[PDB]
């Protein structure tokens, strides 16, 4: 029944590694939180406010795609109402945009040179990763080379 | 040292011929075996230095000897193949420090035969269980090098000394001393497949409460069951198996049901010893139905995980065993049925039909009387086809299985003659049904039918001589005829109204209420063996009276009278021969009943039905 | 269980379902019968096999008790023979059919606290247990069994008994009408074994299509609803058309001879008596319940009538479970595992200090 | 018809991916079939967030 499908939802957010009996007890915390709400503007405007939150942060066509995909979703209705509640609950270029040396009937706007400055950030982001790597390899070894002996070995601790 | 080359040669040669899939086994490069520098294990004035300098220089040199390298002072003389490291120590070392040196060098002795395990035994030729064994003894050298690195930081600040080192390496001579026994047992002697997986179950009965060594052996055997689980995920749930390097109990062959899969005794682990037979049976049942159409996959196929001995993985083998034989049986009984097939065997050998026999006997009577090797085989197929559609035995769809059976023997195949007792039926059995019922059954059915044939044969002759003789005064051959008809009628009264047809009705439900092929092959061999052993054809004492009885029956019916030599339209000298036949017949009949009584019932009970000349004479 | 465990007892009229809380299936399932010949004292499979030298009575027949001896005997054989547990080490949750009087609840706990003397108990209604598997606090539940039937509106997890419509439907009346129409067709039917065969063929072989009219016309012209059935007894009876014509009392109640309204008319007049503000809320999670799921296929037709009832411009959100006969059971199975349920659980102290009537207010 | 209800659920997956939920393919199939029963999604938002936290206490 439906009580088995709540436990299937309990199985999905558990990654595989007791450990089938922790599941039936987490199933209770799932039921204790299901009845907290039960104890105590259409759908499409809620799409427009998040499309707005995108468009203020730049990146215009990405809002233009999210509205097109919810348009064929409006052509099952209860699940997008769940999707608007979960936002950030998970884990915390092509040469046809800013180039006029190619195209077929390419238009003219002259230079912009305010996305050329975000084309230097396009390199700064690559540099911020390959400096984070050299930050993540000298730390993972200084945490083991500095201690008293017997902290990286569980067998010395017995 | 040198033995490992021979071990690799013999292992590759054994691997290649045993399987036919095309053999191009990978072999890792030669320089890993030649050179010791892919393998872990492997002066300054001492007479002028003071004591404190000695403690610091020694603790440095000891920190070097702990890993597979030698220190500034002490170096290693050749190892040569001994499993412990021997060194050429610097002379004039203090006798107080030397004992602690002799307590710390058994750590290096228990590292030396660990790097030589990884750098040899990881290859496929030694089996792909030692591959994964030397990938979980690969972790322990990582922990070893971590500890050695922290001690050097302590030495640079003047904060490493001999007692601290002796404290830090005592768990490093309590988890690697374990390796110095298991490693020197697995290498010594060949170990493949499940025999190793039992060899690492040996110290699970020793260390179950230590928790220093208990976790280590459980870690080592949970990292040896990972390759075995792979082939166990094939053979249990489908009939197909792929066995690349003989890491499994069942040796993969390519020749069916008794020619493809066998258990070899040095590839089995201890916690599957009770269930090895179940594993073999399951895989064979699933394979033999994949050839005759149907699905092969079992619904339960969930991954296999390690538990200490008690079934939570040796559990799914039972839900495979209680699926495989039952989907196989449910395929067999209703599609290309064995239940109707057995009835069609019973229909002919047990002479259920009366149509078939009187039509076939009448049309071929002339040829049947003719002796063998004077017989014409196509003319019998002629007349055999003639009896078939003339009779109502033309209504079964297994009728084509009957073939001409010529044998120029008259129980000479058991350890010329008349053609009717040299003619039999050969009923061929289908290849999907050959797995259960086979040739060895059909020989026993044939011997039952032959024993039976003799009795119906003498009945027909007694009956013809009775009608041809009729006089209205003569009664002399009539009482002899009555006397032989008594025995040869009562035997087959008894046999097929008692021994066979209700017990056959019980058997036809018992095979449908079995759970596996093993139960069916048990019940059928019981019924067949016992019902042939009941007969008077052959016994442990052979009871030769029956043969001579049938021969003198033939003598009475045709080879003395010749239908009273056509005076049915001698001088009563043939009445004296009738009387001598009567006394001979009674003598042999009493011999049979008496011999049955003395050796340790029904034929006695119903020939002397209500006591009818229950006495005629006694022995002695 | 996983904590301090409890007991769940489903006292119905078709069957008694028992077991300890936290087991998804009932630990024991017995049929609903009383001992004392017409064994010596037994309830279970053996009592139903020896029905012809025993008496058959239900403890709750529609929500009224026919006999205090009968109700105490069927409870007593549930607690002591069906499970065999110690009362001090397991408290018991008892059930009553929807729309049951308060005095019956007092008489119920008066039996349970005197004949066995447990330190704690609970008395609940069935519809709250059915809805609590459905993970909601709001809905309309149509329970249709073999001795009771109610369309129960339940809002805020408290079924209002003023708005529950009680309908007397019984499977005994079904089997009775089957006997009358087999005698009208012409058939020997005068004993218990053919009653067992006829209940077997109505539970398992009987067919219910999505349309009444199409399959009836087609099977009346040529029966494609018939299938041959040869039992191990060696008796041959079949007709497809008449066994599909018999349970028509769901649509038109006068075919079975019943005096009250049919099932769709019942939920239609019940939703007429639901509040207009709560109508959309109760319809937002409407559930099938009742034992008529013993033959699956009745469900599609039930959903079709519920869709025809309310408008179609509202998109129905109908909760459709495969199995819905263990609903009372699975309710307590989930509920006693949660520790929030223990605050409505009644102890022995409030039963002795504040009388029996406090079990009506503290447990529901 | 099962091809159409597949493609619409695939479209459903991506707009919950760029909004950066933690729901994956199978959790979305569970949640869509649970919403189709008539279960209030406003409470499912609470039970998934509590379950993902209590899962980390086990690891």
């Amino acid at each position: 029944s439906i009580t088995q499908l709540f436990d299937d939802l309990c199985e999905a957010l558990l990654p595989a590694a007791n450990r089938k009996r922790a599941k039936r007890s987490l199933k209770k915390v799932a039921y204790n939180a299901l009845f907290t709400n039960l104890f105590q503007l259409p759908a499409r405007n809620k799409i427009l406010m998040l499309s707005f939150d995108l468009r203020v942060g730049g990146l215009g066509p990405k809002a233009d795609r999210l509205e097109e995909l919810v348009e064929e979703l409006e052509a099952v209705g209860s699940v997008l109402d769940l999707l608007v509640q979960l936002a950030g609950s998970g884990p915390p270029r092509d040469y046809f945009l800013n180039n006029k040396h190619v195209g077929r009937n390419v238009p003219y706007s002259g230079y912009d040179c305010d996305d050329l400055s975000v084309f230097e950030m396009d390199v700064q982001s690559l540099i911020s990763r390959e400096e984070c790597l050299c930050h993540s390899m000298i730390q993972e070894t200084l945490q083991v080379m500095e201690a008293a002996p017997g902290t990286g070995l569980p067998t010395v601790g017995l | 040292l040198q033995q490992s080359l021979e071990l690799k040669r013999k292992m590759l040669r054994d691997k290649q011929n045993k399987k036919n899939s095309g053999q191009h086994l990978p072999i890792f490069p030669a320089w890993v075996y030649e050179r010791p520098a892919l393998i872990g294990d492997f002066a300054l004035p001492i007479g002028t230095l003071p004591l404190a300098s000695q403690e610091s220089a020694v603790v440095e040199d000891l920190l070097y000897v702990l890993v597979g390298v030698d220190g500034r002072y002490v170096s290693a003389q050749p190892l040569a193949g001994r499993q412990s490291r021997t060194f050429l120590v610097d002379p004039n070392l203090d006798l107080s420090i030397r004992e602690l040196v002799h307590r710390i060098l058994p750590v290096a002795a228990s590292y030396s035969a660990v790097t030589r395990f990884i750098e040899e035994k990881s290859s496929f030729e030694y089996g792909q269980v030692n591959h994964a064994l030397a990938a979980a003894m690969r972790t322990l050298v990582k922990e070893h090098l971590i500890l050695v690195s922290q001690l050097e930081q302590l030495h640079r600040q003047g904060l490493l000394s001999l007692q601290k080192l002796w404290f830090y390496i005592q768990p490093a001579m309590r988890t690697m001393d374990i390796l110095a026994s298991l490693a020197t047992s697995v290498d010594k002697g060949e170990c493949l497949g499940g025999s190793t997986l039992s060899l690492l179950h040996d110290r699970s009965f020793s260390y179950t409460g230590d928790s220093q060594a208990q976790e280590l052996c459980l870690y080592l055997t949970k990292a040896a069951s990972a390759p075995y689980f792979e082939v166990l995920e094939k053979w249990i749930y489908r009939g197909i198996i792929h066995d690349p390097y003989s890491e499994f109990m069942v040796e993969e062959h390519e020749l069916y049901w008794d020619q493809r899969y066998t258990i070899v005794q040095q590839q089995i682990p201890s916690f599957l010893q009770k269930m090895a037979d179940k594993i073999l049976s399951t895989g064979k049942y699933l394979n033999v139905v994949r050839e005759c159409g149907h699905d092969v996959t079992c619904p339960v196929a969930k991954e296999i995980i390690y538990t200490l001995k008690e079934r939570a993985y040796v559990e799914q083998i039972e839900k495979a065993f209680n699926y495989a034989s039952k989907v196989l049986l449910d395929f067999l009984m209703e599609e290309k049925e064995l239940v109707a097939h057995l009835r069609s065997i019973k229909r002919y050998f047990l002479m259920d039909q009366g149509d078939f026999f009187v039509h076939f006997m009448d049309l071929a009577e002339e040829e049947l009387r003719k002796p063998v090797e004077d017989i014409t085989p196509p003319r019998l197929e002629a007349l055999l086809e003639l009896a078939l559609r003339m009779s109502t035995a033309n209504t079964d769809p297994f009728k084509d299985d009957l073939k001409i059976d010529l044998m120029p023997h008259d129980l000479i195949t058991q350890l010329a003659l008349s053609g009717l007792e040299a003619f039999s039926f050969d009923y061929i059995v289908k290849w999907p049904l050959s797995l259960i019922i086979n040739r060895k059954a059909l020989t026993r059915y044939q011997m039952l039918f032959r024993h039976m044939f003799y009795c119906k044969h003498v009945e027909r002759q007694l009956c013809s001589v009775w009608i041809s003789n009729k006089a209205q005064w003569f009664a002399g051959a009539f009482t002899l005829r009555q006397r032989m008809l008594n025995f040869v009628q009562n035997i087959q009264y008894y046999m097929m109204f008692e021994v066979m047809e209700p017990t056959w009705h019980i058997l036809e439900k018992n095979l449908k209420s079995a759970s596996n092929i093993d139960d069916v092959l048990g019940h059928h061999t019981g019924f067949l063996d016992t019902c042939l052993k009941d007969c008077m054809l052959t016994n442990p004492e052979l009871l030769k009276v029956f043969s001579k009885l049938m021969s003198v029956c033939v003598m009475f019916t045709n080879c003395m009278q010749k239908f009273t030599q056509s005076m049915k339209l001698l001088v009563s000298g043939f009445e004296a021969t009738i009387n001598k036949f009567d006394k001979n017949f009674s003598a042999h009949l009493l011999d049979l009943l008496a011999r049955l009584s003395i050796y340790s019932a029904s034929v006695i009970s119903r020939l002397d039905f209500n006591g009818f000349y229950t006495e005629r004479l006694e022995r002695l | 269980d996983d904590d301090i465990a409890a007991l769940v007892v489903d006292n119905g009229s078709g069957m008694c379902k028992a077991g300890f809380a936290g087991d998804d299936a009932p630990r024991a399932v017995f049929p609903s019968i009383v001992g004392r010949p017409r064994k010596d004292s037994y309830v279970g499979d053996e009592a139903q096999s020896k029905r012809g030298i025993l008496t058959l009575k239900y403890p709750i027949e529609h929500g009224i008790v026919t006999n205090w001896d009968d109700m105490e005997k069927i409870w007593h054989h549930t607690f002591y023979n069906e499970l065999r547990v110690a009362p001090e080490e397991h408290p018991v949750l008892l059930t009553e059919a929807p729309l049951n009087p308060k005095a019956n609840r007092e008489k119920m706990t008066q039996i349970m606290f005197e004949t066995f003397n447990t330190p704690a108990m609970y008395v609940a209604i069935q519809a709250v247990l059915s809805l609590y598997a459905s993970g909601r606090t709001t809905g309309i539940v149509m329970d249709s069994g073999d001795g009771v039937t109610h369309t129960v509106p339940i809002y805020e997890g408290y079924a209002l008994p003023h708005a529950i419509l009680r309908l007397d439907l019984a499977g005994r009346d079904l089997t009775d009408y089957l006997m009358k129409i087999l005698t009208e067709r012409g058939y020997s039917f005068t004993t218990t074994a053919e009653r067992e065969i006829v209940r077997d063929i109505k539970e398992k072989l009987c067919y219910v299509a999505l349309d009444f009219e199409q399959e009836m016309a087609t099977a009346a012209s040529s029966s494609s609803l018939e299938k041959s059935y040869e039992l191990p007894d060696g008796q041959v009876i079949t007709i497809g058309n008449e066994r599909f014509r018999c349970p028509e009392a769901l649509f038109q109640p006068s075919f079975l001879g019943m005096e009250s309204c049919g099932i769709h008319e019942t939920t239609f007049n019940s939703i007429m008596k639901c509040d207009v503000d709560i109508r959309k809320d109760l319809y937002a999670n409407t559930v099938l319940s009742g034992g008529t799921t013993m033959y699956p296929g009745i469900a599609d037709r039930m959903q079709k009538e519920i869709t025809a009832l309310a408008p179609s411009t509202m998109k129905i959100k109908i909760i459709a479970p495969p199995e819905r006969k263990y609903s009372v059971w699975i309710g307590g199975s989930i509920l006693a595992s949660l520790s929030t349920f223990q605050q409505m659980w009644i102890s022995k102290q409030e039963y002795d200090e504040s009388g029996p009537s406090i079990v009506h207010r503290k447990c529901f | 018809n099962l091809n159409a209800v597949r493609e619409t659920m695939d479209v459903l997956l991506e707009i919950s991916r760029i909004l950066n939920t933690g729901l994956d393919m199978e959790t979305l199939s569970i949640c869509v079939r649970l919403c189709e029963q008539g279960i209030n999604p406003e409470a499912l938002s609470s039970v998934i967030k509590e379950l993902r936290k209590a899962t980390e206490a086990l690891k």
